């Protein structure tokens, strides 16, 4: 419904250490530094940046880098996913997205993605339209941000991206938050061995527990 | 910090890294994501092969570059 003007429209993020709050400025990486407290966290989870050497969990085999932990909704792994996944679980879910632009949009000058960015330019920073190429059939925005607009409403909905995995990303995504390579028992076959991974892996690792959802 | 890893071919995939990032790590960041071992891993930047223990600045690897990941293959 109003999900792509929410998405355009400009943004609060919020330090999950401190609590205080900021307009989001759209054109940088997932590192935010909080400019109160100096906690660093990842725009699409709110989870920590542990700086090298200094992450809590063994055996964190990132250990020796700046990184997080991730839940699988972050935007960190699913702005992987081709547009045309992202769609297909929230079809799945019988949530709707746009393909077009508003009815009553406005032309962007040179571009492009209608998107308001932060951009770096010769001596500081400057408020202009990301003005990539806009793909039919994206909303007038151009493919990464599309599928960021895509992932806001697959978080808001809390759907959990595993329901698409193919046995690798089950096997991948079980080394990765259960710390052990699955393989199949005796016995079982290969569709009881995926729906064996998909169960294990729903009802052990949540999905992001500080990413905002949908209160109704 | 946002790079690319294409294969060939190929999806590309993303990580987020900081220009001190050594390749070992960068490899580590590929097997979380992808599960690829590490030492299964060739990655390749402008034509250059890139060395376990350099880092991404070593290479002058920024924002958004891409590296190409070829995979190896040993003998038994
Ligand atoms: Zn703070
Ligand atoms: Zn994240
Ligand atoms: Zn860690
Ligand atoms: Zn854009
Ligand atoms: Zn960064």
């Amino acid at each position: 419904a109003q999900g792509l003007a929410m998405y355009l429209q400009e943004n609060g993020i919020d330090c999950p250490k401190c609590k205080f709050s900021y307009a989001l400025a759209r054109g940088g990486c997932m590192h935010f530094h909080c400019t109160q407290c100096r906690h660093q966290f990842c725009s699409g989870c709110y989870n920590a940046f542990y700086a090298k050497n200094k992450c809590p969990e063994p055996n964190c085999r990132v250990k020796k880098s700046l990184h997080g932990h991730h839940p699988r909704d972050c935007l960190f792994y699913l702005r992987d996913w081709t547009a045309l996944r992202l769609q297909k679980l929230l079809q799945d879910n019988n949530v709707m997205f746009n393909t077009e632009p508003p009815a009553g949009a406005r032309a962007v000058p040179g571009g492009g993605c209608r998107v308001i960015e932060q951009k770096e330019v010769p001596n500081g920073l400057r408020d202009e339209a990301c003005g990539k190429e806009t793909p039919a059939g994206y909303a007038g925005l151009c493919q990464a941000h599309y599928k960021e607009y895509l992932v806001s409403l697959i978080n808001a909905h809390s759907l959990d991206p595993a329901t698409l995995y193919e046995v690798e990303e089950l096997e991948t995504a079980t080394e990765r938050y259960l710390h052990v390579r699955p393989q199949p028992l005796a016995g079982e076959d290969p569709p009881a061995y995926q729906a064996r991974l998909l169960q294990k892996l729903t009802e052990e690792v949540p999905l992001g527990q500080s990413i905002p959802r949908r209160r109704k | 910090m946002q790079i690319f890893v294409k294969t060939l071919t190929g999806k590309t995939i993303t990580l987020e890294v900081e220009p001190s990032d050594t390749i070992e790590n960068v490899k580590a960041k590929i097997q979380d994501k992808e599960g690829i071992p590490p030492d299964q891993q060739r990655l390749i930047f402008a034509g250059k092969q890139l060395e376990d223990g350099r880092t991404l600045s070593d290479y002058n690897i920024q924002k958004e570059s891409t590296l190409h990941l070829v995979l190896r293959l040993r003998g038994g």
